[PDB]
RNA sequence: CGGCCCCCUGGACGAAGACUGACGCUCAGGUGCGAAAGCGUGGGGAGCAAACAGGAUUAGAUACCCUGGUAGUCCACGCCG
RNA sequence: GGCCGCAAGGUUAAAACUCAAAUGAAUUGACGGGGG
């Protein structure tokens, strides 16, 4: 009978989400320091980041632009992350990062 | 009948609004530049980190015009 | 401004006369009244509900949706205009 | 700046500067996660 109790005692653990943030190659600063304040609020709350930079056009051919905005979030979400899956090509036209919280 | 124009090479380090770029030069100068008539028309695309010849003119040594992307 | 009843009280309209004899019309300044929210001091508090808290949706969602919920919404007196 | 208000604010009310438009109604199309 019930149990339910026993399962909502056992719910007050955890699920990790992944939470989506994409950047672009240009990409102002104010703009990014919105993006950072999600991203700050997501893994603080322990939940896994999956940070994406796409490319339109011609934008493919200057590929290290977008890997250094990557390096900059990296290194600014360096003492509260860990990284899980940095990139190394542009697969499609994008390119993912995957965080996780510590 | 006019004066002449001498043309360097440069990088765009910046894409300012409409149509307006900050270009390095070979010099080492950076210049604000715009797109030339032609390049508008026909719709040649301009992005960071491309590589430009800049119309330059005596008369102002910070403005330029790009005429040619590489 | 809307249940029903009592008390106090303002205006409008009609019918026939009688009475006053232009006593009128408009109004800068002035004075009053003035939805809702809001403010002050006391009350009251069912329902509802800014803020807020949690659950979701989403690329993100400081929202729309869900479960809650304080001021407030109500009363007296004053303010606000 | 004045007056008013406990406060929120209200009221009276400019200029420099910048542009060659801004606007009202109606007409023909196209478009609508409007209808038939
Ligand atoms: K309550
Ligand atoms: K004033
Ligand atoms: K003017
Ligand atoms: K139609
Ligand atoms: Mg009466
Ligand atoms: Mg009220
Ligand atoms: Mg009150
Ligand atoms: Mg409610
Ligand atoms: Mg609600």
């Amino acid at each position: 009978e019930k149990s339910k109790s026993s399962k909502e005692q056992k719910k007050k653990q955890k699920v990790i989400q992944v939470k989506e943030i994409k950047f672009r190659p240009g990409t102002d600063e104010g703009d990014y320091q919105v993006k950072l304040r999600s991203l700050i609020r997501f893994l603080e709350e322990g939940d896994k980041a999956k940070i994406t930079l796409r490319f339109r056009g011609r934008e493919m051919a200057h590929q290290q632009i977008g890997m250094e905005v990557l390096n900059r979030v990296k290194d600014d979400l360096q003492e509260l992350a860990v990284v899980e899956s940095f990139p190394t090509k542009i697969e499609g036209r994008q390119m993912i990062m995957v965080l996780a919280p510590k | 009948a006019k004066e002449d124009n001498i043309e360097m090479q440069g990088t765009v380090l910046e894409t300012l609004p409409n149509t307006m770029f900050r270009v390095e030069l070979e010099n080492g100068h950076v210049v604000t530049a715009h797109i030339s008539g032609k390049m508008r028309k026909n719709y040649i695309r301009i992005l960071t980190g491309d590589k430009v010849t800049v119309e330059l003119t005596p008369y102002d040594l910070s403005k330029g015009r790009i005429v040619f992307r590489s």
